[PDB]
């Protein structure tokens, strides 16, 4: 049998890729972004369906021989009620009809868009959730405030801003005392533009006689109050107790501006 | 004498129209006085409609807020009153009023101009 | 077909390239096939972004036999992709058969059908990528920056990407004064600013919350406003809250908005601006003094 020149190959030395186990990489795969390959090591053929069900947002790619595979994110399936009412959760796990922040074997990953709070993807959900008993002061104030500085800066994120402002203008004209509307009026003031000031006066002038009699007596003084204020050189807002006791969010723009014209002596001026 | 607060610009216009009243002051400097537009309905007491301080801060009567606007021209020493969306209850004689900053005795009232809106 | 002569003829220059002198019963089968074996221990690239050892991974051979010829420290950032088809000897596995002037691709197919002396496979091929994390602790050490030795760029880029956001929310809640946590906060992403909004609603007095207010103003000031509101409600009598939540009135709005300048305590230039709301602090700078 012409005794062949046999020789065995050198003993194998596995790399880090070859020692990867996908069942330990839930915290590595979840933060992965689009167009990024996350190598998971050699994957047996019978475990492919187990991996593809755990990560439906990802595409399983056979990258090399011996079953070497990687995961490539294709989409974000995060729903509005699970991604929009928080700013710290980037993903969650679904198992047996329940939603959890912690991974568990047999659960399905679902991830939120990184720009979900930089665009307008949450405006519809939070417009209803920030009304009534579901109002969360922290989340809802941060949502309204973050709109005025919409990080998208895209011609679409800028238009979703105008759509939201028209909705809040219609809602808050019916009643400006609800907490989400008082927050909207406050953030319009802080924006300090000609459009935001114009929208403030529009909303406050649309209010009922009940609202104006309750919150806007600094803007609508009585006959005797207005007549007596003509006897002083300073603006009425600088001494009127109705203006010193007023909610600044319900002041007309003129009254708000006049409040800062009161010639404060060095120290405390009143 | 010779403190002159003559009001003009009135007239007749259908409800919803607009008027612009004028009051070219003489003998009075605006940087010293508070200028206030009054009005007096037939058979009723006079009431202040708008006002502007010597610094330029304005204030209005509630039933005219948003519709009327009082402004100043320091060079021309003339105060103005833009009237928009005139309602039938705005029919009155509108006249000027100058009040000194810290001299209560130096108050002067001017001759009015007729404002009438109807159909 | 039957083999009757076999011998190893040494190569010309490269010790890795040898010749396999074959002798059969038909001159067509009598050939001298050149073959390569081994490829040092690579700590460098053979091509830009590639490491291709002279080794033919036969179908069925263990996958780590292909990575025997790379230094383990150097191989941490390399992945094994599919390689071009090659030929090897079954009795001498791993050898890379060359397709010489006489050694044609058809010849290899003929011997494959002839005897068991030759097997088929794919060529070793490694691509440069980055470090490959496989543990939660590995993500922790990279993101917390307690150990950044073998960390990919996505988990060690000074938080310029959002890969470490999920870990840093829990990590920085436990240690808000950590210098890396403040660096993560300076990236100004929603998870970080929300995390410190919760932190400073309880620890606004701390110095790291002064930095928190500095970082988020003025682009995202609402995260500070909500924290100051919660803090000064839970600490109504604390003197630092005198201007944000006036303790002697029902609403505590005495010095909000333009009214911030009616009391010297609120305008005192030596007080930390975290004790005023954002727009309240803005109105402080626009006040007419006589």
């Amino acid at each position: 049998s012409v005794e062949l020149p046999k020789r065995d190959p050198p003993p194998g030395v596995p790399t880090d890729e070859m020692l990867l186990n996908v069942d330990k990489m839930h915290d590595v795969i979840a933060p992965a972004k689009l167009l990024e390959y996350v190598h998971i090591g050699p994957l047996a053929k019978d475990k492919e369906d187990k991996v593809k069900k755990r990560y439906p947002e990802f595409r399983l790619v056979n990258t090399g021989p011996g079953g070497l595979s990687a995961l490539l994110r294709q989409s974000y399936a995060g729903t509005a009620p699970n991604c929009c009412r928080t700013f710290q959760r980037t993903h969650y796990w679904k198992k047996d009809g329940k939603i959890s922040d912690k991974y568990e074997e047999g659960a399905v990953l679902e991830s939120c868009w990184p720009d979900v709070h930089d665009t307008g993807k949450c405006d519809v959900d939070l417009f209803d959730w920030c009304q009534g008993d579901t109002f969360d002061r922290n989340i809802c104030h941060q949502w309204i405030g973050s709109a005025f500085n919409r990080a998208d800066r895209t011609v679409e994120g800028q238009q979703s801003l105008i759509n939201l402002y028209n909705k809040m203008q219609t809602l808050c004209s019916k009643d400006a005392s609800v907490p989400i509307c008082e927050s909207f009026l406050h953030h319009l003031r802080a924006h300090n533009t000609e459009d935001s000031k114009e929208m403030i006066d529009y909303i406050l002038r649309q209010q009922s006689a009940d609202f104006k009699q309750k919150y806007m007596r600094c803007s609508y003084p009585t006959r005797d109050k207005l007549e007596e204020s003509l006897k002083y050189a300073e603006p009425r807002e600088c001494w009127d107790p109705e203006c010193s006791n007023a909610n600044v969010n319900f002041l007309l723009t003129r009254n708000y501006n006049n409040l800062g014209l009161c010639n404060i002596v060095r120290g405390s001026g009143l | 004498g010779e403190v002159q607060l003559q009001a003009s610009g009135g007239g007749l216009v259908q409800p919803g129209g607009s008027l612009r009243l004028s009051c070219a002051a003489s003998g009075i400097v605006f940087s010293n006085n508070r200028m206030s537009w009054y009005r007096q309905a037939p058979g009723k007491q006079r009431e202040v409609v708008a006002t502007i301080t010597s610094g330029g801060a304005t204030d209005y009567q509630d039933s005219v807020e948003g519709r009327f606007t009082i402004s100043r021209d320091m060079a021309k020493n003339t105060v103005y009153l833009q009237m928009n969306s005139l309602k039938p209850e705005d029919t009155a004689v509108y006249f000027c009023n100058a009040r000194r900053d810290n001299f209560a005795t130096a108050i002067y009232w001017g001759q009015g101009t007729q404002v009438t809106v109807s159909s | 077909v039957t083999l009757n002569r076999i011998k190893i003829a040494p190569g010309i220059a490269d010790i890795r390239d040898k010749y396999m002198e074959l002798g059969f019963n038909y001159p067509e089968y009598n050939r001298a096939v050149k073959f390569a074996e081994e490829s040092y221990t690579y700590y460098y690239e053979t091509s830009p972004g590639e490491i291709k050892p002279k080794f033919c991974l036969i179908d069925g051979m263990s996958i780590d036999h292909c990575s025997s010829f790379i230094v383990p420290e150097f191989a941490k950032q390399y992945v094994l992709i599919h390689g071009e088809p090659c030929s090897s000897f079954k009795f001498r596995p791993g050898s890379l058969i060359y397709y010489q002037n006489e050694v044609t691709p058809e010849y290899i197919k003929d011997l494959k059908h002839a005897t068991d002396y030759i097997a088929s496979g794919q060529r070793c091929h490694f691509i440069k990528k980055d470090y490959l994390l496989g543990d939660s602790d590995s993500v922790a050490k990279c993101c917390s920056k307690t150990n950044t030795k073998h960390c990919p760029k996505i988990f060690n880029n000074n938080y310029k990407t959002e890969h470490c956001d999920d870990f840093m929310t829990g990590f920085c809640r436990n240690d808000p004064g950590n210098p890396n946590c403040l660096e993560w906060l300076r990236a100004k992403r929603k998870p970080a600013m929300s995390t410190y909004s919760d932190i400073c609603s309880k620890h606004m007095d701390a110095r790291y919350c002064s930095e928190f207010i500095r970082i988020i103003r003025p682009d995202y000031f609402t995260f500070g406003d909500t924290a100051l509101y919660v803090f000064c409600n839970d600490h109504k009598g604390n003197r630092n809250c005198w201007c944000a939540n006036y303790p002697k009135s029902n609403s505590g709005d005495k010095y909000l908005g333009p009214r911030v300048c009616w009391l010297h305590e609120c305008t005192d230039e030596s007080r930390d601006r975290k004790w005023l709301y954002y727009n309240q602090d803005v109105q402080r700078t626009r006040c007419k003094y006589v």
